[PDB]
RNA sequence: CGGCCUCCGAACGGUAAGAGCCUAGCAUGUAGAACUGGUUACCU
RNA sequence: GUGCUCGCUUCGGCAGCACAUAUACUAAAAUUGGAACGAUACAGAGAAGAUUAGCAUGGCCCCUGCGCAAGGAUGACACGCAAAUUCGUGAAGCGUU
């Protein structure tokens, strides 16, 4: 069925599933996080509370025992899936601290990106910070490569930028892209990495220990940005078979690793759609949308 | 300015209403016009209602402008409240103010009979308002729904017109007999001259009714 | 692209329009054709009945 | 009572940014046609223009097929008496009191039983663009209409407002000219509106191509042809519209002469071709040759 | 029946309002690029600028007066400050007011 | 075309349906009885 | 040791009903407003 | 316009940052039209011989009333062929096949 959800106050800018694949978090303007049962009917059980500005980004571990939120009041927000309750609220943050994500399979470890001009790198349990790369300006979107080693992020400068942890230096910057990029997600084969960008493309890009030394890969037309620039998010299949991406065009644009063809342009929404979540089990599809409710599609 | 916009908005320029809120002709008036200028109870309910806080209203000017004084200012209230029977006139038009009117009286013959108890005499210096406001208070607090009511139908009917098309009125008293005529020939006319009819070409309903009507004349003179 | 806001009520404003217009009632629907039975005859003297 | 979506509007009228802000009102006036009362309206349309608002039912609109304020066709957009003589339409609403308010009534109940999408009645039945209409139509946008009145104080000297006079304070318009008085009722009822015979008179003025006298002149002559057309071409601008008989391709004066075979076939071809036949972007010149 | 942001409505409305160029609205499913529509070329020459995005502009703001010591009895202007370039009247001239008295008797 | 007249009897009166009991006759016993 | 103290006022139903007549009021405060000027040639 | 730049940097300005972000049926008008149950004058009241009580029905008739009550001359108005699909005998006379 199509199954949209709503219950949400305003837009929903982030939505995702449990890496069981059990249960449902999305969150936006509204500044509070709700949940849902992906079965049966969509049900909504909790709602985890606090952030005092908008969930800019929600991202779970690896396991789904506890959540990472990033909020615009400068903070991030880690919280126990058991409890819904807050355990750490990672402040320090000197702006609007916009993505978050947690080290995978690694020490618990986390790289935040933010509208400071830094990405900050934080442990949970120390309360204080690890390392900072302050480059010169916002960076939008953060990813860790799986190597827990080296850590990516796309800002304003178009240049897409990657530091070792270790010399904490510029390690690897990769160009192309004609604007700002908007969002980066790193397939499960720990190696391909996926970017959009308002400038009307998305690329694949692939970290190795050895690529060509200039790893634009494949490239797919037809996002689209607007009066709006709204934060636009990519994702991967489970498979890195289908790549998802949403556009303030209202259509869910659905292509796939192998012909890039277009598989789909969906129809269905009202306003931008922000965030596309695949299912870790399922081939089950929810959008998130700035139509202040979300969509669960099946194909 | 209300009720004077009321009164000139209908189109009645003959009646003027003065500043005490007294509702007065200024010609001598045909048929016509005091037919089409008579008012109902929410128009007067509203006029007497208004005259009663002008005159308290008044009663505080008087005291502020200097005329009169403490004293004088409290026994007349007291006054205005016990005495709303002879001085507004709202009895004519919601009768059943007397429940509040006899309790005025009753507890003024409380205060009075303990006010002067002693050397204090029967004379008028007794301002001890609080029981009669009281009670006018509560009085308007079952008042104002009931003419906010009236007033709005008052108001409708006068803005968008008095509603003559399915009014469908009911059988009362006085409609009992016509309405059990007009049933009972409507049944008839019903019953046989158009459910047994073969009297094609025309069934002569109008005359059977009139056979009806004959045969019951003959019963009741038997 | 519009943006559709809805104008205030003024509390205190009396109705504005005059409802009570009378018209003749409108055309009824299609007439339903008349599936009957065929007639019968009356014979005169029934019609003396 | 009306309830709708959205005014339905020429877009001269709807403004220029494609940005708007607009206010709905329910049940806010009186259709100064259907008499009734409708949801009104109301958009700025541009920078330092009047506020305007729909004016007309919007049933009163789809029976005639108009713009609820600007009150001229939807697709051509001429006043609503040019458009139906265009069309050769007849439109049969009633005019006295009683007779229109149920007229109006039962229109209405009719038109419930509609889709919304397209007028109701003839205007669908005549929706066939005579090219005089589509000749007597406006071209881009004649924004004009949307700037503010004329200053009563500033035409006498009076609007001490500074510049923030409420009226364009200019000349006041000569009251004798025709295009001044042309109340609401008539232009919506198309009957003696005086911008409907000036524009009737432009449009009989309009050049179009003449007719010869005798029957046996069916050569053509089509004025204006270049060295870029074909004799085929030629024919395919006259040959399914009829039959031509013979087509001589003149170089020596860049014309052309087509005998045809059916005399009316030739004389549509010709006179809807005339000068506006654009084959390869060349102005010909259909007439009737010697 | 769209649902959109507020912020930004406002934001591209003014720009087309003051400078005469806006990024066009349409959301068409054939993917046009961003367009700047009305005046395009002084979005163009103007880099884009916006109502409310601060930008360097030299223009020459009108003079007005300042008086805003409210112990001066008739002194205060404040916030009610006129304009210093304004006119003092506001009326029509010989010409057109013939005219206009012409017109007036015309009708 | 609605009006803003009123009625005395139109007030609201009566705003509760009562619904037939557990031993009244509710729908439930009539339908098992015999 | 005995006490017991109702009420109370207003309207309609009565002083015709009508067509014309003409002028205030009282309502409206709008919508719209314009556009030009193309022509002939070969053999008896 | 307010403040701060460890801004020039004097205490003149300039600049930068922050903070502050879109009123309005635009009218003092100018229009344009219809009513006052007012005069004016006409006019002039069901039934049945006469004089009179009323309650209704019908609807492009209203008015007073909060009114689904009541009243308004029983509120007014409500009548010249209130003719509808459709004929044929009996006799005579005249002209015709
Ligand atoms: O006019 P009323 O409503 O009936 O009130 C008065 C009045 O009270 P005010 O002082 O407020 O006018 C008298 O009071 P005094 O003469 O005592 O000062 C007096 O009451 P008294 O009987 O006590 O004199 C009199 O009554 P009555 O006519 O019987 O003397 C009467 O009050 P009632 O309600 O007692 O009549
Ligand atoms: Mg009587
Ligand atoms: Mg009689
Ligand atoms: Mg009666
Ligand atoms: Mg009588
Ligand atoms: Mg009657």
């Amino acid at each position: 069925p199509i199954m949209l959800l709503s219950g949400h106050e305003g837009e929903v800018y982030c939505c995702k599933f449990h890496p069981n694949g059990s249960t449902l978090a999305s969150a936006g303007f509204d500044r509070l996080i709700l949940l849902w049962n992906v079965y049966g009917d969509c049900d909504n059980y909790a709602t985890l509370k606090g952030h005092s500005g908008a969930v800019m980004e929600l991202h779970y571990n690896t396991d789904g025992s506890m959540l990472f939120s990033a909020s615009t009041d400068k903070t991030v927000a880690v919280w126990d899936s058991e409890t819904g309750e807050r355990v750490k609220r990672l402040k320090g943050h000197t702006s609007f601290v916009n993505s978050c994500y947690p080290a995978r399979r690694g020490p618990q470890l986390v790289c935040t990106g933010s509208d400071d001009g830094t990405v900050k790198l934080w442990d949970i349990r120390k309360k204080a910070a690890i390392q900072t790369f302050q480059n010169t300006y916002q960076v939008l979107a953060v990813t860790f490569n799986d190597t827990s080693d080296q850590i990516i992020s796309g800002g304003i400068d178009n240049d897409i930028k990657v530091w070792d942890l270790r010399q904490n230096k510029l390690t690897y910057t990769m160009r192309g892209h004609a604007d700002s990029v908007t969002g980066l997600s790193l397939s499960s084969e720990g190696s391909y990495l996926l970017s959009n960008a308002m400038d009307n493309t998305v690329r694949v890009w692939d970290v190795r220990p050895f690529a060509p030394k200039e790893r634009c890969v494949k490239i797919f037309q037809g996002n689209v940005h607007n009066f709006e620039k709204n934060l636009l998010r990519c994702s991967w299949s489970p498979d890195g078979s289908k790549i998802a991406a949403g556009s303030a065009d209202r259509f869910v644009y659905v292509w796939d690793t192998t012909s890039r063809r277009i598989l789909y342009k969906l129809p269905g929404h009202a306003g931008s759609i922000n965030e596309v979540a695949f299912h870790p089990d399922e081939p089950i599809i929810i959008s998130a949308s700035s139509d202040k409710r979300l969509y669960m599609g099946e194909i | 300015n209300m009720l004077n916009l009321l009164i000139h908005r209908k189109n009645l320029n003959y009646l003027h209403l003065d500043y005490n809120f007294n509702l007065k002709p200024v010609k001598t008036l045909t048929t016509k016009e005091r037919k089409k200028s008579r008012f109902g109870n929410a128009f007067h309910l509203c006029r007497e209602v208004l005259r009663l806080t002008k005159l308290v209203v008044d009663s505080h000017v008087q005291y502020r402008l200097g005329n009169v004084d403490a004293f004088q200012l409290a026994d007349g209230l007291q006054y205005i409240f016990a005495h709303v029977g002879q001085l507004t006139g709202m009895y004519r038009y919601k009768y059943k103010l007397m429940r509040q009117i006899r309790m005025c009286k009753d507890l003024k013959h409380l205060i009075y009979y303990r006010f002067n108890t002693g050397p204090v005499g029967k004379g008028p210096g007794c301002g001890f308002w609080a029981a009669g406001w009281r009670v006018w208070l509560f009085f308007m607090r079952g008042i104002t729904p009931l003419l906010e009511r009236w007033l709005g139908n008052l108001l409708a009917r006068q803005f968008e017109g008095r509603h003559s098309k399915g009014v469908a009125k009911t059988v009362t008293k006085q409609r009992v007999e016509s309405h059990f005529d007009l049933e009972l020939r409507a049944a008839v006319m019903h019953d046989i001259l158009d459910m047994m009819p073969e009297g094609i070409k025309q069934n002569k309903a109008r005359t059977i009714l009139q056979h009806l009507s004959e045969a019951w004349r003959c019963w009741k003179a038997n | 692209v519009i943006r559709m806001v809805e104008m205030q009520k003024d509390p205190m404003e009396p109705p504005r329009f005059k409802i009570n217009k009378k018209i003749p009632r409108g055309p009824p629907s299609p007439p339903a054709p008349v599936m009957h039975s065929p007639s019968r005859k009356m014979t005169v003297k029934e019609q003396q009945e | 009572w009306e309830d709708a979506d959205f005014p339905i509007l020429c877009q001269t009228c709807l403004g220029e940014n494609p940005y708007i802000r607009m206010t709905k009102e329910k049940y806010g006036k009186e259709c100064k046609i259907c008499a009734r009362p409708f949801t009104v309206f109301r958009w700025c349309p541009g920078v330092r223009m009047r506020f305007k608002k729909t004016e007309v039912c919007q049933t009163c609109s789809k029976l005639k097929n108009v713009c609820q304020t600007c009150l001229l066709d939807l697709e051509y957009g001429l006043p609503i008496q040019v458009r139906d003589a265009g069309l050769s339409f007849k439109d049969d609403m009633p005019k006295s009191d009683v007779n229109k308010e149920y007229y109006t009534q039962n229109m209405e109940r009719e038109i419930s039983n509609s889709d919304g999408t397209r007028p109701v009645g003839m205007l669908g039945k005549a929706t066939s663009t005579s090219d005089m209409l589509l000749k007597l139509a406006r071209t881009t946008p004649y924004y004009k209409r949307n700037r503010p009145h004329i200053c009563s104080f500033w035409v006498k000297g009076e609007c001490k407002r500074g510049e923030e006079c409420p009226y364009r304070h200019e000349k006041p318009t000569d009251p004798d000219d025709p295009l001044a008085d042309q109340n609401i009722k008539d232009r919506y009822y198309g009957i003696n509106d005086p911008v409907a015979d000036k524009l009737l008179k432009r449009a009989s003025t309009m050049p179009r191509l003449d007719p010869p006298e005798d029957k046996t002149i069916t050569t053509l002559y089509v004025g204006g042809l270049g060295d870029t057309i074909t004799e085929t071409d030629l024919r395919n601008h006259f040959y399914q519209f009829g039959e031509i008989r013979t087509i001589t391709v003149v170089q020596r004066q860049q014309c052309a002469f087509i005998q045809f075979a059916t005399r009316q076939a030739a004389e549509v071809a010709a006179e809807k071709s005339f000068n506006k036949l654009i084959v390869n972007g060349r102005r010909l010149n259909v007439k009737w040759g010697r | 029946p769209a649902h959109i942001n507020d912020f930004m409505f406002e934001q591209q409305r003014r720009t087309f309002a003051t400078y005469g160029y806006a990024l066009d609205p349409s959301l068409d499913n054939h993917q046009v690029s961003a367009k700047y529509i009305g005046s395009v070329e002084e979005a163009e020459k103007n880099q884009g600028l916006t109502v409310f995005e601060t930008g360097q502009k030299k223009t020459e703001k009108r003079k007005k007066f300042k008086e805003n010591d409210a112990s001066n009895i008739d002194g205060f202007l404040g916030p009610w400050a006129k304009y210093v370039d304004e006119k003092d009247v506001a009326k029509p001239s010989e010409e057109e007011q013939k005219e206009l008295d012409e017109i007036t008797a015309k009708r | 075309q609605l009006s803003k007249q009123y009625s005395s009897r139109d007030l609201p009166s009566h705003t509760k349906i009562k619904y037939r009991q557990t031993t009244q006759d509710a729908p439930e016993e009539v339908r098992n009885r015999d």
